[PDB]
């Protein structure tokens, strides 16, 4: 969407993942409704109808990719960052795909001498995931490098 | 010879803005100076045409200094100029359309395709080929160029004016191709989607995504063998078949028509393991590939590597026991070498197998020859046919287990002819035929996950802190070796004779740098007085300080690469299972997976993976609501701080 | 000692002069009222020098009284004309005070009164050392400018400043700017300096002037190691050459870093000091290729030929003292009885023989060697040092000292073998453990060899400089304890000790554990030494020689970080020692020269790199 | 006893030992004292810092 980068574009396709669940890159009104009763809240089949014809550009009601990432941009989070920090994570980042991984935190830590053993190395992450994932985003790992 | 190609290189772009100083067009053309094109080409012998030191015209130098006012009046006044590539051995084919392209950004590119532009312009120089060269390569048309800049608005803008979406390379590789081999992986999987949007269900016989380039290799083959870790996760989403979601615990059913081991098509398995760029290793551990080695290992490829495992040790020792109970005849003559220098009182049987003992071991020693053919007979024709030496630059640098076992079967087979044409020296191959026989054990101790990674660090020592050792060993034991040697030189060897003769005393020298053995002392003649300093210095920087260093090089090593010897050998699991399901016939080994014919999905082989998927509400929570429309830690968080200024500080 | 000594018993007596004056302590607050009454006297004997030369004014001045300040110059003479007349403390104006204070309305006030710009600080409190805690430069633009005051330097330029002014080290204004600890901000004030330098009367202006040693800024930046001011002049020096999407071109100015063909470069002065962040210009942008360019081209393919020589050398040293010549002996081994094993001498002068004229061109080959690295080595020892001046040299490098020492060795041994003396095989047993452990140095064109060799001398000098303190506490101990217990027993059994220079070296292989032990098991030994043998095999094979593998141990991964960047240091200190020896017909001028293509009479090294299309996006 | 040096070596000068011995010994002191006695060291030096946290938690287990 126009400033889209490659880190967040990385973070909402794995989140356009596991919100589908028949593995294409459609989502049906009836597969979001999946997601939303396992919220606890339930739909009434035409509030799914309201929140896919809200934006649907192409007009199929099947959500492609293109059309959810320029949504996360109405619904954008913030662009707020710095210009060291995002080169210094495309540095650890080995593979591109906008996560640091166990063992890519156990290569920064043995370049820097360090000696960390496996557990530690688990117990960074403890501290540095929020949604709970062993796994490392790039909100993740700004909110660490200048904040606690 | 080679380093001509950089300066060579550099001599153009110094030629090439020489040419635009000393002319009037040009330097009007790199800055804008809209006064002074009108002024120029109103006269009559300004050459329009006019080539610099690559064939750049007046709009390639305001289209690569990105000057579209001056872009404006140049197209007015001069027709052919769409046209005219470039000629020189660098930049050839590159037309004014390519640059607008790959400056990400243009209103010249709207300009010149309404300007009878020409997309199929091939820019086929020295300069547009991938090669440990060229910081670039972004392909060969004009479509491909646009592709990998991640420009989404040309791409549109150039199909719609006659554009060719399938149109190969010199490489023989595609736009989708190009693709892949990109540095910027997740640009370039929305540009993938865009690409085969297009595509709009061609009757081209495998549309597009099928088709191989001049190697011979599909688009989801070229992210495996390249490491496209990004772009494979990808590819795969069309693959999977996802069955049913019983709430958390899901059942998808993966598409194994081109990851598992085929008939004689080269498979992905097999171009993974046959290629560099370590980053080719990570594919192995993706959720239909890890799945399915596996379910290779545990089930047909361990029990066979155990049943090779066990005949080829009852192979060994049927050659250690015809070479313990070898034939030997006491000495002749009567030591006829004089004393003090000859010792041996045996000697080797012309040809006597006359006893029933000798046929038990003649049973024996026919197993270890018709042995040592069949092992010449199953890997010699990959030399026989890859090359001997000078073509065969592939597995004598690749597999160091290779190189043993054909030296084990030629050794036997040199014993094979001593025996026959009765010579002397046979103590010498049956050292080398027993020693490199016993360490292909060694080979088989990767399949049992205790000895596996312990195999991987031994040869990762020997091509490693082993020989960054042995040449300062060898500068050592040659200086001290002939120190040694020259204060003994006038003495008397029947006491302390370890330095008698310069052979000797490389050899002595050499244990007591290792301390494997005590060190001369009489205590009976006062020795020469400089032997005192000289093996007093010698046994501080080999008892205490080099040998002690080698501990701490080899234990800096080892907790360094500690989790690569763990992808190492689970690479070796795969590169085992491939060839055991290679040269062992099919009645053996089951074609892993599932069929189709009788649960009607067609040809296919299927793989059914389950997975108890996840929980955390907290992230769906914030991409629903987006929809919804109207103590160990103190000791973490100070290895935090501690990358942290580490990292903003460098 | 006697400085600090001497300052603090100066910086407590002007205190004391403070509290028995009137006025000053009435500068040393503010005290308006009482400095009305003290002014209006017959005479207030206004200098009265206190421990360091200073006025009442410098007094009001130093403690910022601005109010008594203001007073203080209507009532006066030439004291705002005035110097402090004295020692460390010397020269040092009140306008050089207000200044350093970083915040005054006193400046104004003082330069209002024609005040001296140029005033030259030269005490000794001002001179660098470690001895002073701060270079802020001799003049007040030199002062004003390195306190981070903007507003002042635009106010002295204004009431005619001094932009040059050379000093007692010759330094300029920007000099000294970049010898300041705070790099961030010396980086804003040095733009401000230049614009007012503009041109007129040209001297090579002054990013080209030099100090009294010979220095550029530019040259100043790499050799104190201010890497953050060293980017900010390559920006002057490079020249971006066209853009194409993301693959750039830049043209940088190769002619303050490389050698031309004589006076001192930039990565010449690198490798001669010794500081930690000097050795950091060897890894920035044109810097970085300029190295790779000539050790890949003309530095390992002259680095392997010369070690090939040398190793050629060594050979045909080595081989013709394998074959030296010797004769039976002739004086009757009865000489002393049964405890001499000595049965070949040394011959005088024998040569008639066709296997020695073959052996005598080995000796006179060996011999030519050893005045050649003689006339390369000492002729540059004689510049720099002398005797013992070649202490840097010592403790820098050891391979200067070992190739002097080897080609030391051969001349000390052919003076024995023309006058025929008595012992050669003391000067050739070092000739020969000196002459192959050089090849040691021939071991850092590799990538494999090269931080290796730097770990062998950094235990040698750090990590075993050490341990063999504490060895040799140990090891005389208890081969005196050792001793004392079997001199009075049979020195043909267990002879290990039977007189105390072997009873050293009976226990200095014990402690490393290269011989076996005291054990004869057929006759009694003493009960004292089972003992006392048993409490020197655990602090010699289990204590000590383990500690040692813990200590080797843990130092090799803790500074494996700096042996990686001490080889590349010392591909730049062979590159450029190549570059002086060898003539100008072989090793080309590295770059390209611009004289043929129209840019002028430099040398250009061009790079061409891709910055990362996302950085584009950064870019917006 | 050659691979661990508790015995010192087959060396018997005054008598000439056959010339493959020599060789083959010598690969025999590296594969030896000189690469597989260290790597044990090595290696036992590796896993004891590895497993620093574990086996005081499974000591603690061996007082209940
Ligand atoms: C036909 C002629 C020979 C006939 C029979 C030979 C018997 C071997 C084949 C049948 C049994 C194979 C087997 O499946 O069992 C292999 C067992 C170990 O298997 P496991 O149950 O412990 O694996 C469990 C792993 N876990 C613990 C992770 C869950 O090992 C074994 O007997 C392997 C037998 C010997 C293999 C020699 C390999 C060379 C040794 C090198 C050392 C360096
Ligand atoms: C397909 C796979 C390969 C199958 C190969 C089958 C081929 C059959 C032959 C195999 C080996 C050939 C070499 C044997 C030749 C000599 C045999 C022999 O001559 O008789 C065996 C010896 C006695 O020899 P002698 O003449 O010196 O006795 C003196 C007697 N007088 C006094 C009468 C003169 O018996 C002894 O002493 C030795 C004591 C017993 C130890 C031998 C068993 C091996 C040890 C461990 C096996 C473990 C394997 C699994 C792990
Ligand atoms: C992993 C790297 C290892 C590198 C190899 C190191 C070892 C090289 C071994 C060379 C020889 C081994 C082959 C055995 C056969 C030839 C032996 C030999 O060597 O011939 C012996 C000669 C003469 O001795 P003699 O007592 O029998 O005559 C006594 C005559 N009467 C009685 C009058 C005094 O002695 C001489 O050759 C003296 C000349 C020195 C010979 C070796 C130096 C040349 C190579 C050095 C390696 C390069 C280092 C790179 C770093
Ligand atoms: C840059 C210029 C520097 C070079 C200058 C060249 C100078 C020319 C020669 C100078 C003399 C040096 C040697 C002087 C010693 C006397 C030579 C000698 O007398 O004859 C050499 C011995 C012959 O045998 P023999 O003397 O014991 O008795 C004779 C045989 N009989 C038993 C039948 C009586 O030959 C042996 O010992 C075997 C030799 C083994 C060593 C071979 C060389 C080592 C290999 C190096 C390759 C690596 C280089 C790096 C690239
Ligand atoms: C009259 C005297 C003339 C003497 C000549 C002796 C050879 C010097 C000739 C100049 C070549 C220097 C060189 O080019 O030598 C760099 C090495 C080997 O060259 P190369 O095999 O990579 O290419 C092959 C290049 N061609 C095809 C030309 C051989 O490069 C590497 O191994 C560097 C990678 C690190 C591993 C090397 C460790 C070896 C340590 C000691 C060896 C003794
Ligand atoms: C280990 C580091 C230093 C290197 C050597 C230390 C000095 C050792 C003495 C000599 C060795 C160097 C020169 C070798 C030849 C000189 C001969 C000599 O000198 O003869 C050794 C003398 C007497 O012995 P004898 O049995 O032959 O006389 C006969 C006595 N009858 C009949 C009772 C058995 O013994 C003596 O020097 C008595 C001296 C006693 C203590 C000396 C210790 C040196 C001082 C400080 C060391 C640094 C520690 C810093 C931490
Ligand atoms: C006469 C009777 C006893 C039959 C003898 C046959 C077996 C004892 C031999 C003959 C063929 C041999 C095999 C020939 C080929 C190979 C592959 C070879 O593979 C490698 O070396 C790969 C190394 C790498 O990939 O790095 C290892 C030994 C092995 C299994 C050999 C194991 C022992 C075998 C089965
Ligand atoms: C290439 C691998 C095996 C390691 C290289 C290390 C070298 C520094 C070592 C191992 C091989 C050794 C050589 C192997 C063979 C011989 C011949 C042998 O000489 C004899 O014939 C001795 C006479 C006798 O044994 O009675 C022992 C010395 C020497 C030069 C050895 C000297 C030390 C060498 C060069
Ligand atoms: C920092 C320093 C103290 C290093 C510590 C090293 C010492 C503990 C070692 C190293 C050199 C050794 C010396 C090497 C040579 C000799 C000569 C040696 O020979 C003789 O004097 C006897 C004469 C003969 O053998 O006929 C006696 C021991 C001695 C002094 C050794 C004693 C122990 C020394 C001083
Ligand atoms: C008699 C004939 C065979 C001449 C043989 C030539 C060699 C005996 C000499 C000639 C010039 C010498 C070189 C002259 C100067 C140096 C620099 C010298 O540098 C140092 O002192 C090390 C520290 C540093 O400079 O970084 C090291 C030895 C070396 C290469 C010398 C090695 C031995 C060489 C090749
Ligand atoms: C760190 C230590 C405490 C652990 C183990 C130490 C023991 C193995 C040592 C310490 C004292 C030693 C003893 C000290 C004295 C002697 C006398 C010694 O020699 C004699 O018998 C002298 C008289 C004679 O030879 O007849 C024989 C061994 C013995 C028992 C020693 C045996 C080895 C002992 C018990
Ligand atoms: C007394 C005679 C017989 C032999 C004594 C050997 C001594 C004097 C010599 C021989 C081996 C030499 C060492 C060999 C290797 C290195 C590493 C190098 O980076 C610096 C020099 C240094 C540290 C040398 C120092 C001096 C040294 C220890
Ligand atoms: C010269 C004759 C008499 C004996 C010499 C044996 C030498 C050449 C052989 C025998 C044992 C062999 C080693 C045995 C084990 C391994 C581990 C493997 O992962 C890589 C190869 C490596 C490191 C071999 C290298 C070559 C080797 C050292
Ligand atoms: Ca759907
Ligand atoms: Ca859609
Ligand atoms: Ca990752
Ligand atoms: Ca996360
Ligand atoms: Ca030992
Ligand atoms: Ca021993």
């Amino acid at each position: 969407a126009d400033q889209l980068t490659e880190e967040q574009i990385a973070e909402f396709k794995e989140a356009f993942s596991l919100f589908d669940k028949d593995g294409d890159g459609t989502i049906t009104t009836k597969e979001l409704g999946t997601v939303m009763r396992s919220l606890g809240q339930n739909p009434t089949e035409a509030e799914l109808q309201d929140m896919i014809n809200e934006v649907d550009a192409d007009g199929n009601g099947t959500i492609d990719f293109p059309e959810f990432l320029t949504m996360m941009a109405r619904k954008m989070k913030d662009t707020d960052s710095e210009e060291e920090i995002r080169e210094a994570f495309r540095v650890f980042d080995k593979d591109g795909n906008g996560y640091i991984s166990a063992a890519e935190l156990r290569h920064v830590m043995t370049n820097l001498g360090e000696k960390l053993t496996d557990e530690e190395v688990d117990e960074m992450i403890r501290e540095a995931d929020i949604d709970g994932d062993g796994q490392v985003n790039y909100e993740e790992f700004v909110q660490m490098m200048t904040a606690k | 010879r080679r380093e001509s190609w950089a300066q060579s290189r550099d001599e153009q772009n110094l030629l090439q803005q020489k040419r635009i100083w000393e002319s009037p067009l040009l330097l009007a053309a790199k800055d804008n100076d809209v006064q002074a094109l009108n002024k120029l080409l109103k006269y009559e012998d300004c050459k329009v045409h006019q080539r610099g030191a690559m064939g750049e015209t007046a709009l390639h130098i305001a289209a690569l200094y990105d000057n579209l006012e001056a872009a404006m009046v140049l197209m007015e006044a001069a027709p052919e100029l769409v046209f005219e590539p470039m000629t020189s051995e660098l930049y050839e084919g590159q037309t004014a359309l390519h640059i607008a392209v790959v400056n990400q950004n243009m209103n010249l590119v709207r300009a010149l395709l309404a300007r009878r532009a020409s997309v199929s312009a091939r820019a086929t120089g020295t300069a547009f080929r991938r090669s440990p060269r060229n910081l670039i390569y972004f392909g060969e048309h004009p479509l491909s160029f646009a592709a990998c800049v991640n420009s989404e608005e040309i791409v549109r803008l150039l199909i719609e004016h006659g554009a060719d979406i399938r149109a190969q390379d010199s490489l023989g590789n595609t736009v989708l191709h190009i693709l892949i081999l990109q540095p910027n992986k997740t640009f370039a999987c929305q540009m993938y989607n865009l690409l085969l949007s297009y595509d709009r269900h061609g009757d081209h016989l495998q549309p597009l995504d099928l088709v191989p380039n001049h190697q011979g290799l599909t688009p989801f083959k070229l992210a495996g063998v390249e490491g496209n870790t990004v772009m494979f996760q990808h590819l795969m989403q069309k693959r999977k078949h996802t069955q049913w979601t019983y709430g958390p615990l899901t059942s998808t059913l993966y598409d194994l028509t081109e990851i598992d081991s085929s008939g004689d098509e080269q498979s992905l398995l097999e171009l993974i393991i046959t290629t560099k760029k370590r980053e080719a290793r990570q594919i192995l551990d993706q959720t239909p590939v890890k799945e399915l080695v596996s379910l290779k290992w545990k089930r047909y490829g361990r029990p066979y590597f155990c049943m090779l495992g066990a005949i080829y040790l009852l192979y060994i020792i049927c050659f250690t026991m015809c070479c313990i109970y070898r034939p030997l005849k006491p000495r002749t003559n009567n030591r006829t070498s004089p004393r003090d220098n000859t010792l041996l009182q045996q000697k080797l049987l012309q040809e006597a197998y006359v006893t029933p003992k000798d046929d038990i071991r003649l049973v024996g020693e026919l197993v270890t020859v018709i042995g040592a053919i069949i092992i010449l007979l199953v890997e010699v024709p990959d030399i026989f046919r890859m090359g001997v030496t000078r073509f065969f630059g592939q597995t004598i640098l690749g597999g160091p287990f290779h190189v043993l076992i054909i030296t084990y079967a030629f050794m036997v087979l040199v014993t094979m002819v001593m025996r026959l044409i009765s010579a002397s020296g046979e103590v010498v191959p049956m050292s080398f035929a027993l020693v490199l026989g016993w360490c292909n054990v060694m080979y088989f101790a990767r399949g049992f996950q205790m000895l596996g990674p312990f195999t991987i660090m031994i040869q990762k020592m020997i091509f490693g802190d082993l020989m960054r050792f042995c040449w300062l060993m060898a500068v050592v034991i040659l200086g001290f070796a002939s120190a040694f040697y020259i204060i003994f030189q006038t003495e008397d060897p029947e006491e302390l004779g370890h330095f008698y003769d310069y052979p000797m005393a490389l050899f002595s020298t050499f244990e007591l740098f290792l301390t494997i053995i005590d060190g001369p002392a009489n205590y009976n003649v006062d020795l020469p007085f400089m032997y005192s300093i000289t093996y007093a210095a010698f046994a501080i920087i080999a008892t205490l300080l080099m040998l002690n260093l080698l501990i701490a090089m080899m234990g800096d090593t080892h907790w360094r690469v500690a989790h690569e010897r763990d992808e190492l050998w689970r690479a070796q699991i795969v590169a085992t299972t491939v060839m055991l399901e290679r040269k062992l016939p099919r009645c053996l080994w089951p074609r892993s997976g599932i069929c189709g014919r009788e649960y009607g999905l067609g040809d296919r082989w299927f793989l059914r993976v389950e997975d108890r998927q996840d929980l955390n509400r907290q992230r769906i929570q914030r991409y629903a609501q987006a929809f919804h429309t109207r103590r160990s830690t103190s000791r973490s968080s100070a290895n935090w701080e501690r990358l942290r200024q580490g990292t903003l500080r460098r």
